[PDB]
């Protein structure tokens, strides 16, 4: 039972971020040595923050995990902000950036010193996206058997960087990560540029937040789920600093900034047939990290929807082949919005502040739930010390990350704003207007007839 | 809420639905292939990348040439066993090469007693020899032993006879290589009969070898004609001579002199230097000092510097010194003979801190040298300016270019750059991002047009900006 639902944990966590984030860790922290520190802290954060939405899990026990939390304490208006952000910015963003990562691996063997087209990579990232919504959309069966491909892809990848680098390991190519004194770099960046390639070693581990409160077919629980988050947590730490040892000792960390494509320079060195056999399986890869993002997208439809906000016309399933086809169509639009635009590396940041930003609401809340409202059966129980201090690693990097990007740090808090004029007319309106309450009845009614698509039985 | 009926919604839908829903996902299935179609087109017009040229060693990074041990340390430690300590400020420097003076025990104009192959006693032996040519590969610094026979009398190459000392030198080319050195320097090839016939032979040896082995040449002339008679059989040789050695009080001299070596030698890759054993306070004085190591960093070749240019020691400066091997000045405890003599900013110790020192702007450009691409091995394009100056642009196929300006007058006079006959690939923009400069009062980092550039007296800027549509 426990090993069983340790792999269901490592396999959710490992995904398409050890294959961007690396030159992003690097680029801000400026030593070699100080970025492995951050690629060991990143996994202790999220070990302390991941027992902290196991004992709500088992508290107030809820379907649509950190959506229900902030419903139940904070309840009108904090949890509208955060299912607003979580379909416009969280979803959208994160499926743009493994889109993005896809072009520019199958087109690092063309062009290798040279810049491919600007415009000829949004439009292949375009491509990905656009088919494997036909994917979900039809057949629901077909996707969850094509992401066993799309798994194996991401394995033989991942054992290949690991196994070349034990050997050079075992020659004399250690130079510059063994040796301890090739630990210089710009000191000029300021303690806030190591703020944000924490930010982007988060985005590695994404995926701990929405992934516990499944694994619910686990046996005796309220004992074998502290003891999951244990061993499958530091486990992806250790695959991630071994696989960032071994970028190092295939290159140099000037050569490392310069390439776009960082597991494919890897196999340009190393042999004369991993030319091949490196774009290959890491463009596998992100085509499971995009398609295994449009399953979870639309369980948050289906939670908003029946609780008053996200309107009836989402949440709705198809006849005959049990898919949501209006809530897949919505992440869709606005992942091409977020793509023929921003950088990529910007878009990385832009998403991990605002994720921290509800990271500490629903950790701060449940620290609140000790205070207000105790003696109610807590089957799991941490001490008190422990969030405290994910609160305080969480005030040291959201006030280091608006000193260092505000333009980027400073539009996604204008889009949680705008979710609270939105709100009033949406929940707390008085229903009296039936001139525009009939449009939700005339669009609802034209959707429910270009697709088949209908609302469930519960 | 609007929800219609599973059963009701069958009934109602498709009388003539069924024909609006085919023909959308006809027009999503021909926009998806008329936007693949679309990319293919674009990525095979995109122009190409250009190849990377096979760059050896001494194509990445300057050479340093140590003519006296007993002088570059102190006498001391005088001895091959002291340099293994010093190997830690040369890898500050950002040097790759270590042309270390010979070694080979001369007997004063005698032939009979001067073995190339045996080290004289004064420096060591084979034992700390070897241990010097281990631990500097281990910083990636590669040793260069030079073989001139008669280095300590009159003169050279041991005038009394040609080729008892010719055939001296070549059983030493192989001796040296087996012991792992990489690569070799002869100086006063003007003392040779038949100078251009010996170095033809002597480059067989050393790239026979290995390609990654390298032999430096030394001339004393400053003429054009006399430096081709010895490249124009050889093309891999370094030829390390006068020929930037006048004055250049104007800037056209300068550029005019650059442009013409490279114009008749066909844009091969050349040495740059002002002399071949000799410092750089020789042939100009300390104010024209910081813009001859800008300009020696960004031309299309090999730096090749004496000891004790990065800290621009003087030999006239302490007196009693011989000019040809003055001290290190290492701290102030370097040159004991004369009390309170030297100051902090003539030393090492003191121009390490100081953010304005000469040792700060070598190291500041010889980062830049060993890591930008564009002038690792970019193209080279002069252009024409205002009365006195010289102006030149560093770039490569799609790298960040570089733009050098050098005020070799005395008054404040205006820069004037014009881009008419310049490539259209790397023509340059109206505003430009400053990287540095040998004077202080400029902000670093700012974007400065390009119309409007006025220029102090004895200075140099370096500008960079990126490839542009
Ligand atoms: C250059 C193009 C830029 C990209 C813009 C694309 C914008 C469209 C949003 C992306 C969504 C695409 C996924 C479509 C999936 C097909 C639905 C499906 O799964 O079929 C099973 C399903 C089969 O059901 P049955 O045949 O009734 O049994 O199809 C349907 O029932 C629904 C059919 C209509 C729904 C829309 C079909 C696609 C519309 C896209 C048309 C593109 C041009 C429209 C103008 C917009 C501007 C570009
Ligand atoms: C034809 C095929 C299409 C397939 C289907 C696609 C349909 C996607 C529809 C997109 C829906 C997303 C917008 C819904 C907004 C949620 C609001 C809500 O809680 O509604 C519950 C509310 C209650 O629904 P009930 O469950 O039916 O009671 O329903 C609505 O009121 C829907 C309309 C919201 C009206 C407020 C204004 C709309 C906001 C959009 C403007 C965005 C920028 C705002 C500018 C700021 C300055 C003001
Ligand atoms: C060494 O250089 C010579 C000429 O530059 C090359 O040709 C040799 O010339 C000598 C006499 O000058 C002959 O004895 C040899 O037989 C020639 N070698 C041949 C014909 O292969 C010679 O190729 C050069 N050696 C190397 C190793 O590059
Ligand atoms: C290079 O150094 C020599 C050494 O003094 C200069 O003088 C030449 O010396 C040799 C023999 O010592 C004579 O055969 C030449 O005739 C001398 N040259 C002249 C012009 O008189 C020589 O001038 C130096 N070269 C330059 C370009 O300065
Ligand atoms: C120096 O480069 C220029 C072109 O960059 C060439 O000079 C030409 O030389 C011929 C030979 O007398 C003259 O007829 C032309 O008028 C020159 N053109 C220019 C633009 O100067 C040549 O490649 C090099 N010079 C020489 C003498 O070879
Ligand atoms: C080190 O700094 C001193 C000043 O502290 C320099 O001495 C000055 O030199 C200039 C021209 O050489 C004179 O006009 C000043 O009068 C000198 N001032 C003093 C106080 O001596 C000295 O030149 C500097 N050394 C180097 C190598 O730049
Ligand atoms: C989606 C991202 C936030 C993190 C994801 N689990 C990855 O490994 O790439």
């Amino acid at each position: 039972g426990l090993v069983s639902a340790c792999g269901i944990i490592v396999g959710n966590i490992i995904g398409s971020g050890i294959f961007v984030s690396p030159k992003g860790v690097l680029e801000n922290a400026g030593s070699v040595g100080l970025a492995l520190i951050v690629w060991i802290v990143t996994g202790f954060i999220t070990v302390v923050g991941a027992l902290c939405y196991a004992e709500l899990g088992v508290t107030i026990p809820k379907s649509g995990g950190d959506y229900s939390y902030v419903k139940d304490i904070f309840g009108g208006l904090a949890g509208f902000l955060r299912l607003w952000i979580a379909v416009l910015v969280i979803y959208p963003t994160n499926q743009a950036v493994i889109a993005l990562t896809f072009s520019n691996y199958v087109l690092q063997p063309l062009f290798p010193t040279c810049f491919p087209p600007e415009s000829g990579l949004r439009l292949l990232a375009a491509i990905c996206l656009l088919l494997l919504t036909w994917v979900n959309c039809s057949s629901v069966r077909w996707a969850t058997r094509v992401q066993d491909i799309f798994t194996a892809g991401k394995l033989l990848a991942l054992a290949l960087i690991i196994i070349m680098g034990i050997v050079q390991i075992c020659k004399g190519e250690y130079f510059w990560l063994e040796p301890k004194n090739a630990f210089e770099n710009f000191q000029e960046p300021d303690i806030g540029l190591v703020a944000l390639a924490f930010l982007q070693g988060s985005f590695a581990y994404g995926g701990w937040n929405f992934l516990n409160y499944v694994t619910e077919e686990l046996v005796d629980p309220y004992k074998n789920l502290p003891r999951a988050i244990f061993i499958s947590i530091p486990l992806v730490t250790f695959v991630y600093v071994f696989a960032n040892v071994a970028y190092v000792t295939a290159m140099s960390p000037q050569e490392l900034l310069a390439s776009n494509a960082v597991a494919v320079t890897f196999g340009e060195k190393l042999l004369g047939v991993m030319a091949w056999i490196m774009p290959i399986s890491v463009a596998l890869s992100t085509f499971g990290g995009v398609n295994g993002s449009l399953f979870t997208s639309s369980r948050l439809f289906f939670a908003g929807a029946r609780e008053g906000h996200l309107p009836s016309v989402l949440a709705m399933i198809h006849v005959k082949r049990c898919t949501p086809i209006p809530a897949l169509l919505f992440t869709c639009i606005s992942t091409l919005l977020m793509l023929v635009t921003s950088d990529m590396y910007t878009l990385i940041n832009y998403v991990g502040f605002i994720n921290y930003l509800f990271y500490g609401v629903t950790v701060a809340g449940q620290i609140v739930l000790r205070w207000k409202k105790p003696d109610i059966p807590r089957p799991i129980k941490i001490n008190l010390l422990f969030p405290i201090i994910y609160l305080l690693f969480w005030a040291f990097l959201l006030v280091f990350s608006l000193w260092s990007e505000p333009v980027v740090c400073g539009i996604g808090l204008a889009i949680m704003l705008t979710g609270v004029p939105v709100y009033f007319l949406g929940v707390y309106w008085q229903h009296k207007p039936k001139c525009f309450s009939d449009f939700i009845e005339l669009l609802t009614l034209v959707s429910q007839k270009m697709c088949v698509v209908v609302y469930p039985e519960v | 809420t609007g929800l219609s009926k599973e059963e009701l919604l069958k009934v109602a839908g498709s009388p003539g639905w069924v024909r609006t829903r085919w023909a959308l996902l006809l027009l999503f299935w021909l926009g998806w292939l008329g936007m693949l179609a679309g990319a293919v087109v674009i990525i095979v017009r995109a122009p190409r990348c250009r190849e990377l040229p096979a760059q050896k060693w001494w194509h990445t990074g300057a050479l340093y040439r140590i003519g006296d041990l007993q002088a570059f340390q102190g006498h001391g430690a005088g001895n091959l066993a002291g340099l293994k300590g010093r190997l830690d400020y040369l890898s500050s420097l950002k040097v790759k090469g270590l042309v270390l003076g010979p070694i080979h025990k001369n007997q004063k104009d005698d032939v009979a007693q001067t073995d190339l192959l045996q080290i004289d006693p004064n420096f060591g032996s084979k034992e700390d020899f070897d241990s010097l040519l281990q631990s500097a590969k281990k910083k990636s610094i590669r040793v260069i032993l030079d073989l001139t026979p008669n280095y300590r009398g009159e003169n050279s190459w041991f005038s009394t006879q040609v080729d008892t000392v010719a055939t001296k030198v070549k059983d030493a080319l192989e001796f040296w290589l087996q012991a792992g050195v990489d690569g070799f320097q002869v100086r006063d090839i003007e003392n040779l009969k038949d100078a251009s016939s010996f170095l033809a032979e002597w480059q067989n040896i050393t790239k026979g070898f290995s390609e990654d082995r390298l032999l430096i040449a030394g001339t004393n002339s400053s003429d054009l004609q006399q430096i081709l008679s010895l490249l124009e059989s050889n093309k891999d040789l370094l030829l390390t001579s006068s020929y930037l050695s006048d004055s250049g009080s104007t800037g056209e001299h300068t550029k005019s002199l650059v442009t013409q070596y490279l114009n008749a030698t066909g844009n091969r890759w050349c040495s740059w230097s002002l002399s071949q054993a000799r410092l750089l306070t020789s042939f100009l004085p300390a104010q024209l000092l910081r813009l001859y190591q800008l300009m020696l960093f960004t031309l299309p070749g090999t730096p090749v510097f004496s000891y004790g240019d990065e800290i621009g020691l003087d030999a006239a400066a302490l007196p009693g010194q011989p000019m040809e091997a003055p001290v290190m000045l290492w701290d102030e405890s370097s040159f004991p003979d004369i009390p309170g003599a030297v100051s902090a900013n003539m030393t090492v110790k003191g121009q390490s801190e100081d953010p304005g020192s000469l040792l700060s702007l070598f190291r500041r450009l010889s980062d830049q040298r060993s890591k930008e691409r564009s002038l690792l091995h970019g193209d080279f394009h002069a252009f024409s300016a205002g009365p006195g100056l010289f102006s030149y642009i560093r770039h490569w196929d799609q790298n960040e270019r570089f733009l050098v300006v050098l005020n070799f007058g005395d008054v404040g006079l205006s820069a004037g750059l014009q881009a008419s006959d310049l490539p259209a690939s790397a023509s340059l923009p109206a505003k430009a991002d400053l990287l540095l400069s040998t004077q202080p009062g400029r902000e670093e980092g700012s974007p400065l047009e390009l119309e409007r550039l006025k220029l102090e007296p004895h200075e140099g800027l370096l500008l960079r900006f990126p490839y542009a549509a």
